[PDB]
């Protein structure tokens, strides 16, 4: 129902370049068809150069020294129109070498494809925004939005699922309780021979090796109190 | 001083002993038949005074011996009152 | 859930596994203290410096102790 | 100052408790040869005051960590992040690249 | 089978009846061969049923 882009090289407006910029925080530089997927209308290599050519903080966006101008007429007359190797010596981008080295020698129409437009400054928008770029940023936001694997979403909803189980299945006791018949409650199943239940005894009970000191009387006032907390939640109920 | 001569002659018959005797029991609780030709080679009294004669049975070739045998899973409980002391001395990272 | 045995079971379990390791050992002596079971403790605190003598914070914690009960021979 | 060590930490914990059990202050052995036991006699009162001390000292740290937790929770103005964790770690990054250099 | 003997062991050797034989349980008779051959197909049969 959308009829196909077979041709994805277009102006970047401002949209793409921010919505490029939360997906290179999020994804990382190295995965570009991932980035790309991300906001319709442009193609994974011309991501990669709008990244490496325009929207990097490392890139050197300023007025050039005299030195680095002076140094750009001498490099363009030892290396003949080698432009990447010239802006590689100056840490510039190419394009903007090429077009300060015209403004030193200087001293588009309608229905064009423009080669150069990862290279060009973005368009503003217009004030509300496109149908298609409110679609373009909910499912950007939906796809920046989540951190898990299949795995993880189901053991979510299983986690979930089980407890309002366990409520259900304390409903009906009391009610029974209620009505006056105490059904006890059915314990879980072991899924296999030597599966242990933890009420019945202590697991794995480590005594604390005793020392010089007499422990009988702290034992009675422990043991004393925990019977009188089991006695309170079996009148009260905590 | 290094250990004399004696001493290394005791160790080492009683601990050859000792191996020999755990070597011929792996060998004789094992399943073949070929490994009893690699083995190399009573009365008890029980109380202030019974005198009994522990004798063993001839068991059938066919039935499985040690019957109590099986494969289990154990933990064991680490049980020691030897403290034993640790005994030590007293941004850029 | 007020049951001090199976709390000491899963304290000493925890020691078994790593015995250097200090916030474990100051934990076990404040369960014993805070429920008023200083004979527990001293064991413990008995236990925990002859473990480990080149800790000081363990040997201070135990002068600690026999202050806030005042018993001055003890802390001698 | 920097970085202090736990032999250090350990003595200031130490006086500082001290100071608190002197301030709180203003406001026998007996051998049994049988089994080798020794039973101390402490009073009921001032075992009363040391756990009552421990209690009261572990919430008062409780709620000074818990009131810390929302007052950085509020402040939004370090970095973009999607989750509660996220915020977190790039809090992590801001403290250790500040320090650094 | 002559470039390469296998040459018998000629020390311990325990045989299998020899020492099936020693035993209470084993006993012996004489019965004809077919007779042998069908009482084996029907304990082979039972014992892997």
């Amino acid at each position: 129902p959308p009829v196909p882009i077979y041709v994805k090289g277009g102006v970047w407006t401002n949209v793409e370049d921010q919505i490029l910029k939360a997906a290179v925080q999020k994804y990382g530089t190295h995965q570009w068809s991932k980035v790309a997927s991300l906001l319709q209308k442009k193609t994974a290599r011309q991501s990669e150069l709008r990244w490496n050519e325009y929207l990097n903080p490392k890139l050197n966006f300023t007025e050039f020294s005299k030195e680095e101008d002076a140094q750009l007429l001498d490099l363009a007359r030892e290396l003949p129109n080698q432009w990447r190797t010239i802006a590689d010596m100056m840490a510039r981008p190419a394009q903007v070498c090429v077009e300060r080295y015209n403004r030193l020698l200087e001293s588009l129409k309608a229905g064009d494809i423009n080669p150069n437009a990862e290279t060009q400054m973005a368009r503003p928008d217009n004030g509300d925004l496109e149908d298609e770029e409110k679609e373009m940023l909910a499912e950007a936001r939906a796809r920046l939005l989540n951190t898990q694997g299949k795995k993880a979403t189901r053991k979510i909803r299983e986690r979930m699922l089980e407890e309002s189980k366990r409520i259900a299945e304390l409903q009906k006791r009391r009610e029974l309780k209620q009505a006056g018949i105490n059904v006890a409650i059915k314990k879980p199943k072991k899924k296999y021979g030597t599966d242990i239940d933890y009420n019945e005894d202590i697991v794995y009970e480590q005594a604390p090796m005793p020392g010089i000191y007499d422990t009988s009387t702290e034992d009675r006032q422990i043991k004393k109190k925990f019977e009188q907390f089991e006695r309170k939640v079996n009148r009260k109920g905590l | 001083p290094l250990p004399t001569k004696a001493e290394i002659q005791e160790c080492t018959a009683r601990t050859k002993s000792y191996i020999q005797r755990l070597v011929n029991a792996k060998l004789a609780n094992s399943n073949n038949r070929a490994s009893s030709r690699y083995v190399t080679e009573a009365n008890l009294l029980l109380n202030n005074s019974h005198h009994i004669e522990v004798v063993s049975k001839q068991m059938d070739p066919l039935l499985p011996r040690f019957v109590g045998k099986k494969a289990r899973k154990v933990v064991a409980p680490t049980e020691n009152d030897e403290v034993v002391p640790v005994l030590h001395m007293d941004n850029e990272w | 859930q007020h049951d001090m045995r199976r709390a000491r079971s899963i304290f000493e379990r925890a020691l078994l596994v790593d015995s250097s390791f200090i916030p474990l050992w100051i934990r076990y002596i404040d369960a014993e203290l805070k429920v008023k079971c200083i004979n527990h403790a001293r064991n413990l605190m008995n236990r925990a410096i002859s473990t480990l003598p080149r800790v000081d914070k363990l040997w201070y914690k135990y002068l600690i102790v026999e202050e806030s009960l005042n018993n001055v021979e003890i802390v001698r | 100052r920097g970085g202090i060590s736990y032999d250090q930490l350990a003595k200031l914990s130490y006086e500082k408790t001290l100071r608190n059990l002197a301030t709180q202050t203003q406001n026998k052995v007996q051998k049994d040869t049988k089994t080798g036991k020794i039973t101390i006699a402490d009073d009921d009162k001032l075992v009363n005051k040391l756990a009552v001390s421990l209690q009261s000292e572990s919430k008062k740290r409780y709620e000074a960590r818990k009131r810390q937790m929302q007052n950085a929770k509020t402040l939004y103005g370090v970095e973009s992040f999607i989750n509660d964790k996220n915020k977190q770690f790039n809090e992590k990054l801001s403290r250790e690249s500040k320090g650094s250099e | 089978n002559e470039l390469h003997p296998t040459l018998p062991t000629n020390h311990n050797k325990t045989k299998l009846l020899k020492s099936l034989k020693n035993t209470k349980y084993f006993q012996q008779t004489t019965i004809d061969w077919v007779e042998a051959g069908l009482q084996l197909c029907r304990q082979g049969h039972n014992m892997l049923n």
